[PDB]
């Protein structure tokens, strides 16, 4: 019951020998289960926890300089040095001077010059790296029990990723994932400002052009390559100075256009990622599937309710006998002829007589009809479902694709059953993610729209090549225009 | 505000209904209606929160409906242990709280 | 600047919307567009290039827009 | 941000030295290389494209360079 | 949820390569670019002649 209301609502059907289904979940996104004779759960990552985080290294992003020395030669005398040009606390450069008598100097020509000041830095930001077994991960597992800490919440870790959750009336469910796959935070660093913290990839954050400090340093005098944070001036070649640049934290922030906010206040929360996990459901049962009829009335106190994905959700009280007992619930035709729908919400059972139940149906599209109990009174809905099957069908392959496009090669495990035509596509699209990351790595979007304008260009123009051609950049296409950065 | 009347009394056993009344921004547009009850001396307990559906070990005596920007209470079979401080409060659409200005419910003897 | 080199197209995309995604999605584009309009000699000159240079209107195309983006 | 948009070579510069001349010269040169040598896909695939729609060494050339100055400044 | 950029003033120096650096804290004082003038030296002599 959880998700409903989440328009980030995936479905998968039907169960293997073994009752395994491999499913995927994102962070702000759910899945919804069901089988043929299994209760109907839903599955949502809600919290992604690191404990222990190791600092990379500490970028300065506001500096102060301070005791400026200057030191001059006259020329043909090579340059002059200061003991502050080996202490690498004080950022030094040379330049040349004109020198001659009005200078103090018995010669004319290009002079010497260094100057040196003490480099100090205000604040900084910090680049934690955690490693892949300091992973925690929470997930709520609710069922469609029609209750108005509905749900379980279990741990996963990548060291034990094998896990139950014990369901009150429903049994057991086994769910053991595979944290390894899904993020590799060995290549991953968690950069952290004053109070926001971004995740973003390690190869990009060493080598940020900003003075750095190796992570265990703590007296703040190892700073490489301040020159990029301090610049020197020689406006007529007389006298050079050293002026600090502005605070960073404004052109970092510019920097991180394509980068994921997380939280780092009250410890590494992450809300951000997927994870790939193997979902075994042998030992799940149903609250009270072999209760009687309610043969007693039934009143709606929450009417039909449509949300995003064609569902109806419906909250209805018992004031007749009997109870515990099953409700009468199917999605039948004007004249009852023929079942037209299917409910999400298996097994619809009154708890208790006075505690209102929800429950949940898809009908089809066109005139649909809610039946509520037995004769006498009988209820019957009339709800009207907008749409088309067409229309369903294209709206499930976009989501399709853009799943694809947007997990990779773990898309084929949302719903992967062992099949061998899974694991066969799983490979081939494996291998074509990987040429296409080694391709079109640290590209911009509008350049992917170039290039598959390019290709489909020379496809067109160009038959075995020209139709791979124009499919690759048909794809290429699709991926520039789905992709946000 | 919330407007409800000040004073409701109706004689035992019977059926009553009093009704909330607010803006379209927290009674006609949301679904957090709720209802306390205030005993003399003691602390508010909820009896009803969203409406269309009832809290656990609260009797089935107490219905909620809500019509438009009026939410009304409905008690069946008046009893001497109902004669309390009812208030009304609903969540507004600034993210804030507003409460009824609170009723008295008296049995006749 | 750091400015200049930009955490895009990494490969670490998901679900959930980037830090700079709305804002930073037509940014270059305006900008682009900002400076042909403010410099439309440069943008005329380029033309000209790209029809001398290439043998098919699509490389003249092509040329114009590549000139055209790494000008800015 | 407004260091997307420097104000370089506008035709105000005189004899005196600029704020930024010295290696504001060349964070072009860096910047590209570094994202060369740290993408080399890319460039291989300009190269086939530039050999594809380029007929003449020099528009072939020609398309290379640009396609991989777009890289990093598109970004 | 909005929050705020950060400071803009490094990018504003990131941005102002080929400005001028002239200084105008105490008054406006220039430092830089060039004057045609017209030289007549009709009433010049030789000191010493």
């Amino acid at each position: 019951m959880r998700c409903i209301g989440i328009s980030n609502r995936d479905f998968v059907e039907g169960v293997s020998g073994g009752s395994w289904v491999d499913i995927v979940l994102e962070h702000g996104s759910c899945v919804t289960t069901m089988a043929k004779n299994k209760p109907t759960l839903d599955f949502e990552l809600i919290k992604t926890e690191a404990k222990q985080p190791a600092t990379l290294r500490k970028y300065c992003i506001e500096a102060k300089l301070t005791n400026t020395t200057t030191d001059s030669r006259c020329p043909t005398q090579g340059e002059p040095s200061l003991n502050e040009e080996q202490d690498k606390r004080f950022v030094c450069k040379h330049s040349m001077v004109d020198r001659g008598w009005g200078n103090g100097c018995g010669l004319f020509g290009k002079g010497g010059i260094v100057t040196c000041a003490m480099f100090t830095c205000k604040k900084n930001m910090k680049g934690k790296v955690v490693q892949p077994e300091n992973l925690e991960y929470t997930i709520v597992i609710t069922p469609h029990s029609g209750e108005e800490k509905h749900g379980k919440e279990i741990k996963i870790t990548p060291q034990s990723s094998i896990t139950e959750a014990e369901l009150t009336g429903y049994g057991t469910v086994t769910m053991e994932c595979s944290p390894r796959t899904g993020l590799d935070f060995n290549e991953m660093v968690l950069l952290q400002m004053e109070n926001k913290a971004w995740l973003v990839h390690r190869q990009w954050f060493l080598d940020l052009p900003l003075p750095w400090l190796p992570g265990a340093d703590t007296q703040g005098s190892n700073w490489i390559q301040k020159e990029t944070l301090v610049t020197f001036k020689n406006p007529h070649a007389k006298k050079q100075d050293v002026v600090v640049l502005g605070s960073q934290e404004g052109a970092m922030h510019t920097a991180l256009t394509g980068a994921t906010e997380i939280q780092m206040s009250s410890g590494n929360l992450l809300f951000t990622g997927h994870l790939k996990c193997r979902l075994r459901m042998d030992k799940l049962q149903l609250k009270g599937m072999s209760y009687s009829m309610c043969t007693g009335k039934f009143k709606v106190v929450k009417e039909i309710a449509e949300t995003q994905h064609g569902t109806i959700v419906i909250r209805v009280q018992y004031e007749g006998d009997g109870s515990p007992c099953k409700i009468p619930f199917e999605i039948m035709d004007l004249e009852k002829r023929h079942v037209l729908g299917r409910l999400i919400t298996v097994n619809p059972i009154v708890t208790e007589k006075d505690s209102p139940v929800n429950i949940e149906a898809e009908p089809p599209f066109g005139d649909s009809y809610i039946i509520i109990g037995v004769e006498p009174g009988q209820l019957k809905l009339n709800w009207f479902k907008k749409g088309s099957s067409i229309g369903q069908m294209i709206e499930t392959t976009m989501r399709g694709a853009k799943r694809m496009a947007i997990l990779g090669d773990t898309a084929w495990d949302f719903g992967s059953l062992g099949g061998v035509f899974t694991s066969i596509g799983k490979a081939l699209h494996q291998v074509f993610g990987a040429i296409y990351g080694a391709a079109f790595s640290g590209v911009s979007w509008t350049m992917k729209i170039l290039i598959g304008v390019i290709i489909t260009w020379i496809g067109m123009n160009s038959t075995s090549l020209s139709v791979s051609l124009v499919l690759v950049g048909v794809v290429t296409l699709y991926l520039g225009v789905m992709v946000q950065a | 505000a919330l407007t409800q009347p000040a004073s409701v009394s109706g004689s035992p056993g019977q059926s009553i209904t009093i009704s909330c009344t607010g803006t379209s921004s927290d009674v006609g547009g949301f679904n957090y209606v709720s209802w306390f009850q205030q005993h003399p001396g003691k602390a508010p307990k909820l009896m009803l929160y969203d409406v269309t559906s009832r809290p656990s070990g609260v009797s089935s005596r107490f219905s909620g409906s809500k019509s438009g920007n009026t939410a009304s209470l409905t008690i069946s079979g008046l009893q001497a242990e109902d004669e309390a401080d009812y208030y009304c409060s609903s969540h507004t659409s600034r993210g804030t709280w507003v409460f009824g200005g609170g009723t008295k419910l008296t049995v006749l003897a | 600047s750091v400015a200049l080199v930009p955490h895009v197209g990494m490969g670490l995309e998901t679900r959930t919307e980037t830090w700079m995604s709305s804002e930073g999605a037509w940014k270059h584009a305006q900008r682009i567009e900002t400076w042909i309009l403010r410099h439309p000699g440069f943008t005329i000159m380029a033309a000209i290039l790209a029809y001398t240079i290439g043998t098919t209107h699509f490389q003249r195309a092509l040329i114009f827009i590549l000139l055209t983006a790494v000008a800015p």
